[PDB]
DNA sequence: CGGATCGAGGGCCCGATAT
DNA sequence: GGGCCCTCGATCCG
DNA sequence: CGGATCGAGGGCCCGATATC
DNA sequence: CGGGCCCTCGATCCG
DNA sequence: GGGCCCTCGATCCG
């Protein structure tokens, strides 16, 4: 048995706040309300999961390191009430403006000492680890196209995370002309090593946010291991 | 039209650096005084070549690398790009000794970072290290091979220069010392089992990049300076042109020559 | 109410070309 | 600059 | 005591050159 | 847009 | 009295 980490990574960059000149809310409005209702979700059920809300590419930085533009708004630690309360005050239009007030946007930012931090923060955890996930939430699908070095080293980094344990999945959120795996985020995420590749489409909705996130939310977990004996001698395992 | 190259100098700064030798310039100054020379070619002829710095053995760790407790006293001083006269500024005298002791093969890792991160895309031509340490630091073998495999699947060449020069292979390798001199450029009997430890493991890693001639790529602060083997890795084909050395009637062969000598 | 046709788009070779 | 090719738009009949 | 000479300037052809 | 060439000046000494 | 329903408590596996 152990507890689960799960650390969600926001991206606060300009493109983030734009409402694609729709009804939605803008992605950073999307993400913010599909991570309050995983914390509700973990409350209600029962699972030692162990949450984490960190922010990139902000003016202020609050981190272990002291990395530039990363703000780690919640360590990794059980859902609370007093939590929820405090990513409720960036929901809405009107919870944008009270982000931008209390930390910057539109910052430079470096993905590799983005992921770093992250790990960093899985190694204060004290309690046996039982699965590692960072879920990154972001709607830029060729980040650091312009600089080279950041985009190499950000590659390395994530191969020293899979090297470890943890798992990276990405949540595109909508971008004019589509989003583009094959630009950034092929390699980098976390894919099943028995192939199972190109499995998920970009997200438009907070619905379609919420489903896939609360898909790989939590692992498999088989009630029973139980053997299938077709015959005295034919008998396969099954969960 | 130009070869360009990527070069980045790691320099030891341990505090074993700046233990001097009695009329002998600490190793420290004689490598700083090799940089300089070396980034003072580069920066004066305007040559379209970046270059890094990495210094090892700092007190404090600003390095990439940095994160695991690993190379905690490696500082990347200069990242890849075309060198300044603010980086000649900072090695004449920003730069200073550091106290701690870096494990060389840990700044070479280092370096390496730099040239696979910065070198993206075929914008450098050639890739080269030069190491400068005095081997009186402790070491560990972990991954010399892991070492030795980047360095060839990357195509980097390696330099090393320490305070003192290659014995004669059977005997021979002290009296009066002068920087540069020839003969007499190093105290024969100051290595240390240290010292000659650190250096039949770069003997060993120079072998097995380059071949038996690998050997002749580790030089002496002291005749570093009175040459131009630094450069040796960044040197420019002389500039040659076409023609044809005609016999006679019907016989024609087709030269291209170039000027081998020329002041 | 489709064909046939005709502008005006698009992308590779090649003598003058500042380099 | 010359040949090439494709895609629409404008012109008429079934 | 002006020539003779040699460093370090200046000006014309010619393969790569973005150009129709 | 460069590379080799060659000449013209300018500064230094000897006849 | 009979069916219904919910909430704990005691029993075992992951």
């Amino acid at each position: 048995s152990g507890r689960d980490s799960l650390i969600f990574l926001v991206d606060a960059s300009k493109a983030m706040f734009e409402s694609q000149s729709e009804d939605e809310l803008t992605p950073f409005d999307m993400s913010i309300q599909c991570i309050q209702s995983v914390y509700i979700s973990k409350i209600i059920s029962s699972d030692r999961d162990l949450l984490a809300v960190v922010f990139y590419g902000t003016e202020k930085d609050k981190n272990s390191v002291n990395f530039k533009n990363i703000y780690v708004l919640q360590e990794l630690d059980n859902p609370g009430a007093k939590r929820i309360l405090e990513l409720d005050q960036f929901k809405g239009q009107q919870g944008q403006k009270r982000f931008q007030d209390m930390m910057g946007h539109g910052s430079d930012y470096s993905l590799s000492e983005v992921l770093w931090v992250c790990a960093n923060l899985f190694s204060d955890v004290q309690f046996k680890m039982s699965h590692k996930r960072i879920m990154l939430f972001t709607n830029e699908d060729n980040p650091h196209g312009n600089d080279s070095a950041k985009a190499s080293r950000a590659r390395t980094k994530a191969g020293d995370l899979r090297d470890t344990g943890i798992f990276l999945d990405l949540m595109h959120l909508k971008k004019p002309g589509g989003f583009d795996i094959s630009l950034f985020y092929r390699d980098i995420i976390s894919i099943a090593e028995d192939e199972d590749l190109r499995v998920f489409e970009e997200s438009s909705k907070l619905e379609d946010l919420l489903r896939k996130v609360r898909a790989k939310e939590t692992r498999k977990r088989a009630l029973s291991r139980l053997k299938l004996k077709l015959n005295k001698d034919i008998v396969i395992s099954v969960g | 039209s130009g070869n360009k190259a990527a070069v980045v100098l790691c320099m030891d700064v341990g505090f074993t650096m700046s233990n001097s030798i009695p009329g002998i310039e600490s190793p420290f100054e004689q490598a700083k005084k090799v940089i300089t020379m070396f980034v003072q070619r580069q920066v004066f002829a305007e040559n379209k070549d970046e270059i890094a710095l990495v210094l090892f053995g700092t007190d404090g760790t600003d390095n990439p690398l940095s994160g695991g407790d690993q190379y905690q006293n490696i500082t990347v001083h200069r990242h890849l790009m075309l060198p300044d006269f603010d980086l000649l500024e900072d090695i004449e005298s920003k730069i200073q000794p550091g106290s701690q002791q870096a494990d060389f093969l840990d700044a070479l890792i280092v370096s390496m970072d730099v040239i696979q991160h910065e070198t993206i895309g075929k914008k450098f031509e050639k890739r080269h290290i030069e190491i400068f340490t005095d081997l009186s630091s402790r070491f560990s073998k972990s991954q010399l091979d892991i070492i030795i495999h980047s360095l060839k699947k990357c195509d980097i060449s390696l330099q090393f220069f320490l305070p003192f020069s290659l014995g004669k292979e059977d005997g021979s390798g002290d009296g009066p010392f002068r920087l540069g001199g020839h003969g007499p450029s190093f105290p024969l009997k100051g290595i240390t089992e240290q010292q000659k430890e650190g250096l039949e493991i770069v003997k060993m890693v120079m072998i097995s990049l380059e071949g038996e001639d690998g050997l002749d790529e580790i030089y002496s602060f002291s005749e570093s300076l009175r040459k131009l083997c630094v450069f040796k890795k960044i040197e420019r084909h002389s500039i040659h042109w076409p023609c044809r050395l005609t016999i006679g009637s019907n016989l024609s062969i087709r030269i291209a020559a170039y000027k081998s000598i020329l002041q």
